[PDB]
DNA sequence: GCACGTGGACCACAAACGTGAAGGGTGAGGCTGGAGGAAAGGCGTGGCTTTCAAAGTCCCTCTCCCCTCAAGGTCCTGGACACACTACAAACCCAGAGTTGAAGCTTGGGTTGCATAACGGATCCAGGAACAAAGTCGGGGTGGGGG
DNA sequence: CCCCCACCCCGACTTTGTTCCTGGATCCGTTATGCAACCCAAGCTTCAACTCTGGGTTTGTAGTGTGTCCAGGACCTTGAGGGGAGAGGGACTTTGAAAGCCACGCCTTTCCTCCAGCCTCACCCTTCACGTTTGTGGTCCACGTGC
């Protein structure tokens, strides 16, 4: 059981990980840059963009 | 540029620090040059050490002091009840024309005209005080006193009279680890036009060029900041127009003797200076000539300025 | 140094939650309790809404 | 008129052949006496001196010809322009 | 006669005394002036002799400074020693590039 | 005196061009040539007045332009020493 | 062998280089109490930060404040607004601080005035070139008497530049004459004439002396202020010194001074020549006070 | 003063008995005479002071003569001070 | 592939920017040695002085190059020719 | 020794050309540039060896080289003189 | 020392000395060496003075023998004085002709 | 060597500044050339006037003739200051 | 599901490390400077007379000026190929090391040497007279172009 | 290929310069003394030579594409060639006196000598700057697991 739970938690890092580039494909900042950003920057670039 | 731009780095880092090492060794008491930074970081101990125990033991105040003293026409001066001169502050020599030197250690009495010995005498010894353990003597109404006298001055030639100022002692009681009287001292006629005695840097100077009518054609960038006057404001004009009356004929002599040999050194003189000064200066001058016919075509005039003590010893 | 670690980490999800919190309190219908991933979705949907609504304005 | 160039090529038989100066003696002194005030002036001037002048200068501007004439046939050219005299000096 | 023991025309004499002055040394060792004195003589032998060729080429029997200026761009060694020398009244040797020539 | 560097004719130009082998010659090159030789008398001059006034004279000899020929790495034979 | 020992007495030594540098650091960082407060080991880079920012006078504050005379100011070389002042303005001026900081000296200044103290204020351990010193106008709250005459002195100062200066308003007559036992130096002025006796150049004690203020004697002729009855002897030294390099001394004479009154004063004179030009360049005197 | 006329026209009639010279080529003579004797002079003088020499001797003068003259001239130049300081030596 | 002349480019301005040799030292040492047995066998050399004339060398032939650049520009050209090494020796 | 001037590789000649600024350079300059090389190479090193001899000397020092650049207007710093 | 005596950092002494060897004369006034040496210094100083500024217009602090390069081929004056010299590591000027530039 | 006065004049010029060693043996030669130039021209202005000594009148000419113009003015007005003051002292 | 943990990633600091560059100190003696004197170089005065400046005049070559017309410079166009650019392979150059001793360099001994000076002397230099060469003008022969 | 025209070199006549002869000297040379510059023999240690091993950046060789060099046609305008006219140059002649040269007398400048003593140079010790690695830790993250 305990496999089944963390690989649900990897679905859900794994669905967060997809929603912050996906956000950051809404953030021109973001979608412009080069590098595999940081999570903590993704984030506060898109609530500098909102 | 990638491992310029490491090494571009941690030079940086190296040049800060050394940046900071000069920062903190500059500011330190008895500065001096080849210190070894295990040596500056030493003496920087000593010194927080040592300031941080007489301070807890214990605009700037120097620039006010400053232009208290000669907006007064005044100068601090110190003597013993036995009327043995202490300390005095180095504007007396502008006020009086005597150093500082000739003061301390001499007795007052001797520039106080005998017959006023009696009353300063008087001023001197009748006034005997022991303070508490609480109040600094200089905030006590006992100790302060305000009186009047007369001073001699000093001079250049010896054959000149004894000459005289009228002044005002404003100062207060004081005891020495003997008691003293410490007091500034005022002109009591005023001194609209002074004369600077010492000069405020170990070494100053500027250059000029001029005409075969002794007009300005150059002024460099460490005139105005000496003599406060900027090129467009000395350019064309006589160079005679900023000397010292009594100089005026020295100088003529000078630029007499400059025609008979093109080259050589000038007597001490005086210039005014934007700011109200005279300065005191020594000049050396040399001449150029037009290839044409070897003739002149202009004097350079490089200046120098001096202290009034040396100007006193010849 | 774990203790560091430590303080470093939840230094990292506190920022991560500040984070998520201010991005999902700018959102129209807002209400709290929604998972992280639906604080995204709504955000991602409410970004697009509010681009094109104001650009067409 | 002969075509031209033929004449020329006879000039400068004549001209190589010859050892005589080319320039005017009178407008050459004037033109010393000329630049030399600029230096300095009640300048006296041996006859000599002039020659030699002459001399060195004939000389000199003939071997910076001869250079620019190597220059413009380099350029594939009979006739020569100022950029030929400019690189031989220059090199 | 010191050039008379070195079989030469030139003055050795002269050539000491021209070393000694010029201060071109403190002292001179006493076949140095001989050696120079030698080179001298045979440099001018060389250039004598290619000039009065010259002249008797141009059917002349005295040399003048255009011979001289012959001879010597005409001998490669001596025009390379002399390459940046003018001599007065020399002219020019009659050198006419192939290109200028009509066709 | 004043502009006798015109006294350099162009004709005069034209034969030490014609010594120098030169077939052709553009307009352009005679004021060119004044202005370099202008220059080269120029420093000649220069130096051999600077030598005429160490020696304290007023007359040029050619000593002193064979000394300035010299000293610019350029010798004349035939006028002296 | 050789060489790799040679490395190991010096880069050891180099070790102690550091390790004494370590020591001192640490312990320049114990005198400093935010370093010393500090927990962590601080680095060597921010301890020296923390070092530079951590590193009688009122005795004499007191002997020359109770020496002062006029007040002092500070007046913006860029604003002409007061800075600052000394509460002693009110015993001069009669206006007060609250007056005069926040306000431009300019209108207190006369209107003649205000130009020069703004060439005054133009720049170029007080230093003689950017001191300044000038006498002019100032108003007062109780009035012609609406302006009095203050001599001010003071020094230029940096981000928006500043003069720092005293104002003193002398008494422009002398009190405590002289005593005949006693030989004490007179007042006196200088000042420089062109042929015909204007004025070229003179000083400020020609303004305490003379009340008239620089501009106010420039441009003017000597004889506008020379008292009728001693214009005869004046203008026979003058027609004398003009012929003269010799220095020529009038008798005591009387000068008009600018509230309408007259002064006795007695002048030394003299035609001073360049020697470049062998030419009078102007006549230079010394008045002095009788 | 002193000329070297007597000992070129000697050596021309050396060369060419038939021959005269002209005092115009004699200057010109001269004038290289002095020059060659400045070079190899001045030439000898800094191998000298290179090599702390106060003496300058035939050594000194044939490694300037090969510093200066082209190869044939200073084969016959080296061999001609030889012979010259040989017979002087043995004279 | 770039085109040709624009690495060349990139080159001019790598090498004009550098200061190092560009002769391979132990080939120009040998070289030296394969002439100067030539003059002198059995003859050393102090490093430094191989050094000085490499440096020499190099700076010599970079010289020329300019100037050889120089006529082929004035040639309206860009690839050098010893057509114009030759002009500007001879100049 | 033989040969060692083929050692003078086409990149160097390429280098130092670039160096002088070429953008191209023709085939035939690689052997023209060995010729020019070789003989001033050659030239220099025949009056550093003659200074070498009169010396007396079995070794090449670099003052020789000085002198024989000095001399023949490559006047060198960096070596001493 | 002489060069105190005229404000000079050279040594008077051994320039006075050096002339009086190399044998450049039978004698030397005494106003001579301290001329030249004054001469020296102010070229020395011009020519530091180039390459500091040099080398901190390139973030330096120590000069190399390419800044003296730069310094000397840049400056007109010094070029001609200095057009034939040489110097180690020199490089040269960063001259491109426009006619090779790519567009 | 003239390490010591080059490294002075410096400390005089660019008090921040540093040499290389190779800059310092390249500043040594020179100042031995130029030093060899002037007093070689020297030397033969004495001999074009049989003159027995070098003095500055000698140097300065050899100066105005070896440097440019500017650099001439400049050097000659150093050399008329620094002797004037050994002079005049 | 979130928070913390650990491994991992990444960043940057922080320190020592040793190496390379530099500077400070002490030894130390060479070299600078000063005193003292001798006598040589130079300044100074007084005179001359050689050379260039400056000009006049006539004859004349050379320069000024104008036009025509073909040839040379130039522009524009096209071809191909010698050169540059990429690639892999190789090598010898570079670096670092070791090993050997010929030559560099210093010391001491002794000599042969060249400078210097006095003195001898005769070939050279200034000058006087005669002959040949140089300058100027005219004629003849050779070289190239045009028909 | 032949004829005509122009240029280049030679020949003749007149004036000036050079060579040969004459007298006086001092430049050249000799013989002598002197102090010492330099050669020579010898020993001691160094730097250069010579060699090797290992690494790898540079060099060599090869393949392909095109920018550059070259040739070519064709315009059109610039220089050349000549004619013809006019002017300052060139040559030769003249005079004026200024400047350079010379000789005479004085003196003071610097070489030469010896010494004193300290600044510049060498070595030795020590320190700092630097890159640079590394240590070292922190920030932070990716996703595990635990709670």
């Amino acid at each position: 059981a305990r496999e089944a739970h963390s690989q649900i938690e990897k679905r859900r890092r794994d669905k967060m990980n997809s929603f912050i580039d996906e956000l950051a494909s809404l953030v021109p900042t973001c979608n412009a840059m080069s590098r595999k950003l940081d999570k903590l920057t993704v984030l506060r670039m898109a609530v500098q963009h909102m | 540029a990638k491992r310029v731009s490491r090494n571009k780095s941690e030079k940086k880092r190296r040049d800060q620090f050394n940046v900071l090492i000069k920062e903190l060794g500059s500011m330190l008491p008895g500065n001096a040059r080849k210190m070894d930074k295990s040596t500056v970081l030493q003496k920087s101990i000593d010194f927080l050490r040592k300031h941080k125990e007489t301070t807890a033991q214990s605009l700037s105040n120097e620039e006010f002091t400053q232009l208290m003293l000669e907006a007064l026409d005044g100068f601090f001066l110190a003597i013993m009840t036995d009327g043995s001169i202490i300390y005095v502050s180095e504007s007396v020599t502008s006020l009086l024309e005597h150093l500082p030197s000739d003061l301390v250690d001499q007795s007052i009495f001797n520039f106080i005209p005998e017959g006023e010995h009696s009353e300063v005498y008087k001023i001197l010894s009748t006034h005997l005080l022991e303070s508490d353990s609480l109040t600094p003597e200089y905030l006590k109404s006992k100790n302060q006193l305000e009186f009047c006298c007369h001073m001699l001055r000093g001079t250049i030639d010896p054959k000149e009279p004894s000459t005289y100022e009228y002044v005002r002692f404003i100062g207060n009681f004081k005891s020495l680890t003997r008691v003293c009287f410490v007091a500034t001292v005022r002109l009591a006629t005023p001194q609209f036009i002074k004369e600077m005695c010492t000069v405020e840097e170990p070494n100053e100077e500027f250059t000029s060029r001029h005409s075969l009518e002794w007009k300005f054609l150059f002024l460099d960038h460490r005139a105005p900041p000496i003599i406060g006057y900027l090129p467009f404001e000395v350019l064309g004009t006589s160079g005679y127009d900023y000397y010292h009356v009594d100089d005026l004929e020295n100088l003529a002599k000078c630029h007499e003797h400059l025609m008979q040999y093109g080259k050589g050194k000038s007597c001490y003189y005086r210039f005014l200076t934007k700011g109200q000064q005279w300065i005191w200066l020594q000049t050396h001058y040399y001449i150029t000539y037009h290839q044409w016919n070897s003739r002149p075509e202009f004097i350079v005039c490089t200046h120098t300025v001096v202290s009034y003590a040396e100007v006193r010893a010849e | 140094k774990r203790v560091s670690r430590n303080k470093s980490e939840k230094k990292r999800r506190d920022q991560f939650n500040v984070l998520i919190k201010e991005l999902g309190s700018m959102l129209p219908g807002n209400a709290r309790k929604m998972d992280k991933s639906t604080v995204l979705q709504k955000s991602i949907d409410f970004l697009r809404k509010h681009k094109e609504t104001t650009a067409q304005s | 008129r002969y075509r031209p160039g033929t004449v020329a090529l006879r000039e400068i038989r004549r001209y190589q052949k010859s050892t005589e100066l080319l320039i005017r003696k009178l407008p050459f002194q004037r033109l010393v006496r000329e630049i030399a005030q600029d230096f300095k002036t009640d300048l006296r001037f041996q006859s000599s001196a002039v020659m030699a002048l002459q001399e060195a200068c004939e000389a000199y501007l003939v071997g910076l010809f001869e250079d620019t004439n190597l220059c413009a046939i380099h350029a594939k050219r009979v006739t020569i322009m100022p950029k030929d005299i400019q690189l031989a000096r220059r090199i | 006669t010191r050039s008379s023991r070195a079989g030469l025309q030139f003055p050795v004499g002269r050539v000491h005394r021209l070393l000694r002055k010029g201060n071109y040394s403190e002292r001179v060792g006493a076949g140095a002036p001989v050696y120079l004195a030698a080179v001298l003589e045979y440099l001018t032998a060389e250039i004598l002799e290619l000039a009065g060729n010259a002249a008797r080429d141009n059917k002349k029997t005295r040399i003048i400074p255009r011979h001289l200026q012959l001879a010597i761009r005409n001998d490669e060694e001596l025009n390379k020693l002399l390459g940046r020398v003018t001599i007065a009244q020399g002219g020019v040797l009659p050198n006419i590039q192939a290109v200028l020539l009509p066709k | 005196l004043r502009d006798n560097i015109q006294g350099i004719t162009k004709p005069a130009i034209r034969r030490l061009a014609r010594r120098g082998g030169v077939k052709r010659i553009s307009g352009l090159i005679y004021e060119e040539t004044r202005g370099v030789l202008k220059v080269f008398l120029e420093n000649v001059i220069r130096d051999a007045v600077t030598y005429t006034e160490h020696a304290k004279r007023k007359t040029v000899t050619a000593m002193d332009v064979v000394y300035a020929l010299k000293r610019q790495g350029r010798t004349l034979y035939g006028f002296g020493g | 062998g050789r060489i790799k020992n040679a490395r190991e007495a010096h880069s050891q030594i180099e070790k102690r280089r550091r390790d004494k540098m370590n020591s001192f650091i640490d312990e320049l960082a114990s005198l400093v109490p935010t370093c010393n407060a500090m927990s962590r080991k601080l680095d060597k880079l921010t301890v020296l930060r923390m070092a530079v920012q951590h590193m009688s006078d009122d005795e004499l504050k007191h002997l020359i404040l109770r020496a002062a005379d006029g007040f002092l100011f500070v007046v913006g070389c860029d604003r002409g607004k007061i800075l600052f002042v000394s509460e002693s303005v009110f015993k001069i001026l009669n206006y007060s601080q609250n007056d005069l900081i926040g306000q431009s000296l300019f209108d207190y200044l006369h209107p003649k005035d205000i130009a020069k103290v703004k060439e005054q204020l133009s720049s170029s351990r007080l230093c003689s070139g950017a001191r300044r010193s000038f006498f002019c106008r100032m108003k007062c709250n109780r009035p012609r008497k609406s302006f009095c005459t203050i001599h001010s002195t003071g020094y230029l100062k940096s981000n928006l530049s500043c003069l720092v200066a005293i104002g003193r308003l002398h008494s422009h007559m002398v009190p405590q004459p002289a005593n005949g036992e006693i030989r004490v130096k007179s007042m006196e002025y200088v000042s420089r004439h062109a042929i015909d006796g204007k004025f070229v150049f003179v000083d400020q004690r020609a303004t305490a002396i003379l009340a008239y203020l620089p501009q106010e004697l420039l441009g003017t002729s000597c004889y506008e202020y020379f008292h009728q009855d001693d214009i005869g002897h004046l203008a026979e030294c003058h027609r004398q010194v003009l012929q003269t390099r010799e220095k020529i001394t009038t008798n005591c004479y009387k000068f008009k001074i600018k509230d309408g009154s007259f002064i006795t004063l007695r002048s030394r004179w003299f035609s001073f020549m360049n020697p470049w030009t062998k030419e009078v360049e102007y006549i230079v005197s010394t008045n002095t006070v009788v | 003063k002193e000329s070297y006329s007597i000992y070129v026209y000697k050596v021309l009639k050396q060369v060419h008995p038939d021959t005269g010279i002209s005092s115009k080529a004699m200057g010109i003579m001269n004038s290289f005479v002095n020059d060659i004797f400045e070079r190899i002079a001045g030439e000898a003088s800094r191998l000298a002071h290179y090599n702390k020499r106060s003496t300058i001797t035939s050594r000194e003068i044939q490694t300037a003569v090969r510093l200066l003259l082209p190869g044939e001239l200073a084969k016959h130049a080296v061999s001609e001070g030889t012979k010259a300081v040989t017979k002087y030596t043995s004279a």
